[PDB]
DNA sequence: TGCATCCGTGAGTCGAGGGTAATAAGTTCTCCGAACAAAAAAATTCCAGTCCCGAAGGACTGGAAGGCTCAATCGATCAAATC
């Protein structure tokens, strides 16, 4: 048991819904196994808030026609679908849409409070084609996770509801659409491992890479009970931008940064040219540029030798 | 001796390098055809299915 | 490009002049010792010079000045 | 489950040559070669742990002088953990 | 004008394994020629032997040039004071 646990490498995002969030590498056999296992969570069990019941006034079934609104009113409920939403404390949330005007009913229109946020103001949910009509509906928001059609909700839902109350197919779950797949991927000498490629588009309300650290903790908590050279260095001490540490070092022979370093100041100090402050003016040097006490120098003399 | 360096080297040249495979009898023009190698790890050749 | 030669023959016009443009143009980075003006991105220069070509830079005419330009900068360098 | 577990850990989480030199490249005179060899030095780093005064002894220091402020060497520099093999 | 003759043709590769076998003389006799032999150069390998600015190196001669104790007496430091 000598396990390749992977580093993941990279997101490819192309915008605010959507990344490529590729991998490498893993062992043969859990490459397939993980872009599956997490594909069962992203479909039926990630928590959030959706449309659930619908209520309008002076209506009666969807089969029917509004007169004023360009639309039928299954498109209408198909725009609820596609609207994103985000209820922060509450539990179940009723909101309600009135407008007047030629032209359509984007999603400014709702009377919200502080706790129900709307990602997309811009859809529209319906359209007025002239000014006489109007639409005065009131929208109902659940919490849950998945999906859940109108179809077996009913069957679910046992409740009388009176002629005028509908129910739409509920986007409980962010994930709009993923997929994943499996490539080669080489280790220097074994190229036989599988990299992980995941492609990944969500609705708003989310970060495209924040589910993939949410969902993933989930089926985790399922488990836990079951783990349980410089320019100026080529040059002498007469040029440097400093001026007491210039005049007094040539005249032990050494005219250059070049054996200064070698030489000890002990001696190099004990000279009639040095002394107890040059310290201060050697080893800041010597913290900058590196060398020590006694250094071996690689390539220090070129042919040019002068003075001043 | 097969050292290490010699797939790597292998490795960068066989990039953007094209090469050919021909069938007999290459009965009309597409039975020759260029093509570009992805190198696999094995002793045989695989050959993609449109065509 | 990598995939096609398409897009490229849609500027010049014939299946073989973009090899016979190419097969002049990249031999100058082989013993040449040049570089291209595209980003390389690790090519080989059989499409190094594809890429010049299909960048709109290049037709076989815009090769031929840049080769007598050469010339005139050692005729009357040597005298 | 020991083995998932630590996999999701990736989604949980994440989203001198001259030295070594020896003695015969230099082509030394064939005085001086008569007597480095009589004074018992392997390697550069050999000769530069002694010192000028260190070799003054041998019948039969400008020459010195002259080479190896050529190729960025010289000499009285004292070298510690040495060998390295 | 047949009638009768004959020349010149027939998908492309992997292969899978190597080449047979018939009867056929003798005598002497003798120049053409081989490689081993066996000298006779000539070519190198060796071995000491005289020359010559340098050759490790010491010393020398020569002008120059050097470090820090004191003590009369200057001037100013220190520290009370004082406008």
């Amino acid at each position: 048991t000598e396990f390749l646990k992977p580093r993941l490498v990279d997101i490819e995002q192309v915008s605010s819904t959507h990344a490529k969030v590729t991998l490498e590498p893993l062992e043969r056999g859990f490459g397939h196994t993980l872009g599956n296992a997490l594909r069962r969570i992203l479909l039926s069990s990630m928590p959030g808030c959706a449309v659930t019941e619908v209520e309008i006034d002076g209506v009666l079934h969807e089969y029917s026609t509004k007169e004023g609104v360009q639309e039928d009113i299954l498109e209408i409920l198909l725009n609820l679908k596609g609207l994103a939403v985000r209820v922060q404390g509450k539990d179940e949330v009723i909101l309600t849409l009135n407008k007047s005007g030629i032209g359509p009913v984007t999603a400014a229109d709702i009377t919200h409070d502080g706790d129900v946020e709307i990602v997309k103001p811009q859809h529209v949910i319906c359209h007025l084609t002239d000014e006489n009509a109007s639409i005065s509906m009131r929208i109902k928001v659940q919490r849950g996770r998945g999906y859940v059609p109108a179809s077996t909700r009913i069957h679910s839902e046992e409740d009388e509801r009176p002629i005028g109350r509908l129910l739409v197919d509920a986007c409980y779950s962010p994930v709009e659409r993923i997929a994943y797949n499996v490539e080669a991927a080489r280790v220097e000498q074994r190229t036989d491992l599988d990299k992980l490629v995941i492609e990944m588009e969500t609705n708003g309300t989310i970060d495209p890479e924040e589910a993939i650290r949410r969902a993933a903790t989930i089926l985790a908590e399922q488990l836990e009970a079951f783990v349980d050279f410089d320019p100026i260095l080529l040059r002498p001490v007469d040029d440097l931008e400093l001026v007491r540490s210039a005049n007094c070092l040539k005249a032990e022979a050494i005219h250059y940064i070049g054996d200064l370093v070698q030489r000890t100041e002990v001696e190099l100090l004990k000279t009639p040219n040095l002394g107890k402050k040059s310290l201060t003016e050697i080893k800041d040097v010597l913290a900058s540029r590196g060398l020590s006490l006694g250094m071996r120098l690689e390539n220090w003399p070129p042919a040019s030798i002068a003075d001043e | 001796r097969e050292e290490a360096v010699v797939w790597d080297i292998l490795d960068e040249v066989i990039r953007e390098h094209p090469v050919l495979l021909n069938r007999a009898p290459t009965l009309h023009r597409l039975g020759i055809q260029a093509f570009e190698p992805v190198l696999i790890e094995g002793k045989a050749i695989q050959l993609h299915p449109l065509v | 490009a990598r995939v096609t030669v398409q897009d490229a023959v849609e500027k010049i016009g014939n299946r073989f002049d973009l090899v016979l443009v190419a097969a002049r143009r990249a031999r100058q980075m082989q013993v040449g010792g040049k570089d291209p003006l595209v980003p390389e991105e690790n090519d080989k220069t059989t499409v190094i010079a594809l890429r010049e070509i299909e960048e709109g830079l290049i037709n076989n005419q815009i090769l031929d000045v840049r080769e007598r330009q050469e010339q005139q900068e050692q005729e009357a360098a040597e005298l | 489950a020991t083995i998932l577990a630590e996999q999701l850990e990736a989604f949980v989480d994440l989203r001198d040559p001259i030295l070594l030199r020896p003695v015969d490249d230099l082509e030394l005179t064939v005085r001086s070669a008569n007597c480095l060899k009589a004074e018992a030095i392997h390697y550069i780093g050999d000769l530069v742990q002694r010192t000028e005064v260190e070799l003054l002894k041998t019948p039969n220091l400008t020459e010195i002088k002259d080479v190896l402020a050529s190729r960025g060497l010289s000499l009285g520099m004292r070298l510690e953990n040495w060998p390295p093999a």
